[PDB]
């Protein structure tokens, strides 16, 4: 019941599909169990549009669970905007041992707000411990933008928060910079993991994804070790990168050579592993591949050796 | 360096060699090549380079398919890199040029006239298929042992030499 | 041995430091109190006779 | 494996686990109201040594299988092992029992045993004359005798004291008496302050380093 | 901010020179050393501190001193064998 | 690229 | 009777040593399982490879309450070379950080306000309400954990919530709260609460 | 003013590391340099200026006493 509040929850409301009304609208607690019988989920999309953002018309919604709801809208849509993973490493010492949600929390929209005053910086700490950060940018001459907000999933105490890699203006240097300042860390990098599976990041990032009698196959021998190396190389399950995994050469053809490979797969590791025993590819598939969960990374910045 | 009578032949065996990069399409070919129960015990060998390294008790081989994908270049560039380790003897009745992926003609990395001047210019059959349907397969693998049958020697009225004589 | 002629002689302490240290009723004060059963590091005769029966024979055969 | 699993019990050191005998007592009949919880006591015999130390252990633990999680616990342990080195650890055989952290304590009990006994066959081999040592599995008091003042003594006493919580606190204590013959010779503040002194006097060297300076600094002052 | 940093870099220049000075310091403390270890212990002092008792335990002790004569000997020796 | 990005 | 004298080791190894670690080629995987004190129920699953350059393969050393994944990351930058110790500190950051793991998952209704928490539960910070008498005031009971080996908390703030001194009744609890929680696990504490505060008497202003 | 603002906290963020660590290393120096020698180099020369609490040996000896026993059950 506000201005590009109301609005807002309209046109994040229609984009979850027809299946994901209640599951999505359980969680921001707005619509109470007796709210829910109001609205008929079951005959449009038009109707339950209208009719749900009544039922904040009258709850008096604001921006700050405005945002919650594309929060949560994100968290079943996290397949999309995809995500750069930032690094924090602080320096000789102990641990954060007050990593307060509250002060986090404080911590982060006061750092926010302090250079980008205008900004609508909701926190959904999630069961997995993994504060679901959503900021909605707009410098200081500007309302906050909720059209494009970019979502950081900060996981709780670890070095490591997700970004959803939405504009990359001169807020990703403030990002991550309130980022490394309300968690009690020192630096932020960019791991230069940039894929659009969250929950295939988090496994990466965190080591947790591996935790006939008359047809004579005359290379037979070589199947075997072509199946060897890939079952040594990818172990089991590789997990879907489905992402850009750019590789931008500065290498002399055998006075350098430049080209920018980009390797685009719907699930790019189990392509590769599919690779080598399809005859695509050697059966010593290349490190240059293999370790790309193995280096938690995939926009590479080394040279040549 | 492989030899078309280096080994004597066995009593009903015509041992086709197919030879082609990919090897899943080498294995529906020679599924579909023992499909029907035929008169002659069939043993197809399946290969990716023709070196094929050096195994004794291999069969007396009485047909080579070099199975040129023309949709992949290194199908071809295999096979020239293969045809390099036969025989002379090898290519007169007892070489076929299969040129699976053709037809489609939107995936042909190869022309095919390419292949068709490689299959020329070794004097032997190039006999068209496409080895991803099923349905060109069973009547192309026919094809593949009634061309075994005449190389083997199981017809006995056509040798191989007198195989390219028609397929010429 | 000199060990088993010093096992005679612990023998022969066994008769003697006991009855040394039974005479010595100032150090029965000690291992009778908490403060020394816990901070201080926390009848044997027969156990010292064990130490010699069951160390002079034990020794010679190493 | 078995030779692979007693080469992790080797490098992986939960101590050796020489003899194992695991058995079961089912204990899942009605008395405890069959509709509700399940459970089984199971019972391990689990003897084994270190280095020198040895061990048995009577192990009957209690295994809560509730109807939707396995709330495993220990309801009976008995410890059978040595005598004052585990009579401080007779707290958490108890305490375990009022299980995993006997094998994190003992774990670094024993390596502390080693830190005690490989140093003290180190400075009283390599030089045992001023240095008298009461050799014993658990006594730890040096001897030491200077004669350019024809009366002192000097004993360190290398403490053992593991908490409550498995941790070991190592007491390296000055546990000082100098003999009546030349106490009143010095005349310095110096014997007053030993004690206090040797905490830091550890921290400056290695722990068996600080050790042995102060045997070549206090009663090698003869040798020196 | 700036006034933030420039604390900061206040303190950070005097904790430059001023341990480059103590550097110099530490230099003498290791010429004067020339010619959780300690901070889990830094409580077990007390227990050293903790008179009648005092002499009559030495003059036992004088006394156990003769009986240490055989006993401590035997438990040096028998250990050693242990040891060996 | 020879890993250079 | 090799295949079960001594294969039941490592059937031992699972329950006892915390320790126990798969016998699988290229790495031994070290499956640490957990207990606080006499319960236990959770294991994680530490996956090596054994090279001279000691890299862990893929650690399942909990990710989501991951300090101990930073010590998979950071505890090596202190003791690597030795699997020895490695796997001590390293059971002992998984046993503690279980250990404040399961003084959370008791809390069912004594407290009021939600357990707001820190990964490891580093940060135990709960506005539970225990009230003797009837006159409401909580404690808000930030516990704060210097070192992550110590099961029990380390720094004890068991803070009025936003009220004056009380009567000495209630400083004398808030003492007591100090003491016990800093001496005593919250498994054995607020079970001992609940039984000396009887009859769960809740709170008005709160 | 923004983005210099953005500079001035990456360098106070870095100042502040800074400032921690080298705070940490001015405790550790502190302790260590100052402590030590004023008393090692102290006890150990007092030592030295020594050579060159009663019940303590009292302790031991009942220690090794005990000792007896106890290799004995061994």
């Amino acid at each position: 019941m506000d201005e590009t509040v109301a609005e807002f929850i309209k046109r994040t409301i229609l984009k979850i599909p027809m299946n994901e009304l209640t599951t999505i609208l359980k969680a921001w607690d707005f619509l109470s169990e007796n709210q829910l019988q109001t609205v008929n989920f079951r005959q449009r999309k038009e109707s339950v549009v209208q009719h749900l953002i009544h039922l904040c018309e009258e709850k008096r919604a604001s921006i700050s669970d405005a945002a919650l709801l594309d929060i949560i809208y994100m968290q079943f849509h996290q397949h999309q905007k995809v995500w750069d993973v930032f690094q924090m490493s602080k320096g000789p010492g102990e641990d954060v041992d007050l990593f307060d949600m509250k002060q986090f929390k404080n911590s982060f929209k006061k750092i926010l707000q302090r250079a980008l005053k205008n900004v609508t910086v909701s926190f959904r700490e999630t069961e997995e411990n993994a504060v679901w950060i959503r900021i909605a940018w707009g410098t200081q001459y500007t309302k906050p933008n909720q059209y494009k907000p970019t979502y950081v999933v900060y996981y709780s105490q670890t070095p490591y928060a997700f970004t959803s890699s939405s504009m990359l203006r001169r807020n990703t240097p403030l990002l991550g910079q309130a980022l490394t300042i309300a968690s009690k860390h020192h630096q932020i990098v960019k791991m230069d993991l940039r894929s659009r599976y969250l929950d295939s990041l988090k496994a990466i990032v965190f080591k947790q994804y591996n935790q006939d009698s008359r047809i004579i196959h005359e290379n037979i021998v070589e199947k075997e070790r072509v199946q060897r190396i890939t079952q040594e190389t990818f172990g089991d399950y590789p997990q879907p990168q489905l992402e850009f995994a750019q590789y931008k050469l500065e290498t002399k053809f055998k006075e350098p050579l430049r080209c920018l490979i980009k390797f685009s797969s719907p699930h790019l590791l189990e392509a590769l592993k599919s690779l080598a025993p399809a005859g695509i590819a050697d059966a010593p598939l290349s490190p240059l591949l293999t370790c790309i969960p193995n280096k938690r990374m995939n926009y590479f910045k080394i040279r040549d050796k | 360096v492989l030899r078309p009578l280096d080994k004597l032949p066995g009593l009903n065996t015509a041992t086709i060699l197919l030879v082609g990069t990919e090897d899943a399409l080498l294995q529906q070919l020679a599924d579909s090549m023992l499909k029907e129960d035929c008169a002659s015990e069939l043993k197809v060998h399946l290969a990716k380079s023709l070196p094929l390294p050096s195994s004794v008790n291999r069969p007396r081989i009485d047909l080579i398919v070099f199975v040129v994908n023309l949709h992949s270049k290194y199908s071809l560039q295999n096979t020239e890199e293969s045809l390099r380790h036969v025989d002379a003897s090898f290519f007169l009745g007892k070489v076929c040029f299969l040129a699976t992926g053709a037809g489609r003609e939107s995936h042909c990395s190869i022309h095919r006239h390419t292949v068709v001047k490689l299959a020329h210019t070794y004097q032997s059959p190039l006999l068209y298929c496409d080895l991803e349907v099923e349905g060109f397969r069973a009547t192309m693998a026919q094809r593949l042992v009634r061309v075994l049958q005449i190389c083997a020697g199981h017809v006995p009225g056509v040798s191989a030499l007198n195989l390219l004589s028609l397929l010429r | 041995d000199e060990f088993m002629m010093l096992l005679s002689k612990v023998e022969k302490l066994s008769e003697e430091i006991m009855e040394i240290m039974q005479n010595l009723s100032s150090i029965q004060a000690l291992e009778g109190s908490r403060e020394l059963e816990n901070l201080i590091g926390i009848f044997l005769k027969r156990e010292m006779q064990k130490t010699k029966e069951l160390m002079t024979k034990v020794n010679k055969q190493k | 494996h078995l030779e692979s699993e007693l080469s992790f019990l080797s490098t992986l050191t939960g101590i050796n686990i020489r003899n194992h005998s695991k058995q079961t007592e089912d204990l899942t009949s009605t008395e405890m109201t069959e509709k509700s919880i399940r459970k089984v006591l199971q019972r391990h015999r689990l003897s084994g040594n270190c280095h020198m130390v040895t061990f048995q252990l009577e192990f009957q633990i209690l295994e809560i299988q509730n109807k939707e999680r396995l709330s495993s616990a220990v309801t009976d342990l008995n410890i059978i092992m040595e005598p004052t080195e585990c009579s401080e650890l007779s707290e958490f055989v108890s305490r375990a029992e009022e299980l995993f952290m006997f094998f994190r304590s003992l774990h670094f009990f024993v390596e502390w045993f080693e830190y005690r006994k490989r140093t003290f066959k180190h400075l009283k081999e390599k030089y045992p004359d001023a240095v008298y040592l009461s050799e014993g599995p658990s006594s730890c008091s040096m001897g030491i005798r200077s004669a350019s003042r024809p009366g002192f003594e000097l004993v360190i006493v290398w403490r053992i004291q593991i908490d409550e919580d498995g941790k070991v606190f190592p007491k390296l204590d000055l546990l000082t008496k100098v003999p009546q013959r030349a106490l009143e010779l010095d005349k310095n503040r110096a014997i007053e302050t030993a004690p206090l002194s040797f905490r830091t006097l550890v921290g400056l060297l290695g722990i068996e380093a600080a050790l042995e300076s102060l045997i070549k600094s206090l009663c090698a002052e003869e040798n020196n | 901010i700036d006034k933030m940093v420039e604390t900061t870099e206040l303190m950070t220049g005097n904790i430059q020179s001023l341990k480059n000075k103590i550097q110099i310091l530490a230099s003498e403390v290791e010429e004067e050393e020339e010619r959780k270890t300690l901070k889990a212990p830094t409580l077990q002092k007390e227990i050293l501190a903790l008179q009648n008792a005092l002499l009559k335990d030495l003059d036992i002790l004088h006394n156990s001193s003769q009986m240490k004569s055989m006993s401590t000997f035997i438990e040096e020796a028998y250990k050693k064998l242990d040891a060996s | 690229e020879f890993i250079i990005d | 009777e090799e295949k079960l004298e001594n294969v039941k080791a490592i059937l031992q190894a699972y329950h006892f040593t915390g320790l126990s670690g798969k016998l699988t080629s290229r790495g031994v995987c070290v499956c640490i399982s957990t207990a606080f004190e006499g319960n236990l129920l959770d294991s994680y699953f530490v996956d090596l490879v054994i090279q001279k350059p000691l890299r862990i393969h893929h650690h399942s050393v909990p990710v989501f309450i991951p300090l101990e994944e930073i010590a998979a990351k950071y505890l090596q930058t202190n003791i690597q070379h030795f699997l020895f110790s490695l796997c001590e500190y390293l059971n002992a950051y998984s046993g503690r950080k279980y250990q404040a793991d399961r003084l959370q998952s008791d809390f069912a209704a004594l407290l009021t306000g939600p357990l707001q928490r820190n990964p490891l539960c580093n940060l135990l910070s709960f506005t539970y309400k225990l009230d003797p008498g009837g006159q409401s005031f909580p404690f808000c009971a930030r516990l704060l954990y210097k070192d992550l080996t110590a099961t029990l908390p380390t720094d004890v703030t068991v803070t009025c919530q936003g009220v004056e001194v009380l009567s000495t009744s209630w400083e004398e609890q808030r003492a007591s709260h100090e003491t016990l929680f800093c001496t005593k696990p919250l498994h054995q504490v607020f079970a001992s609460f609940t039984r000396k505060g009887e009859k769960l008497d809740m709170s008005l202003v709160s | 003013k923004k983005r210099q603002r953005m500079i001035e906290v990456q360098d106070e963020l870095l100042r502040l590391e800074p400032q921690l660590k080298q705070l940490q290393t001015k405790y550790d120096e502190l302790k260590e340099r100052k402590s030590s020698l004023r008393n090692a180099a102290y006890f150990l020369s007092n030592l030295k200026q020594l050579y060159q609490y009663d019940s303590s040996s009292l302790p031991a000896l009942l220690f090794k006493a005990r000792t007896l026993l106890g290799a004995e059950s061994h």
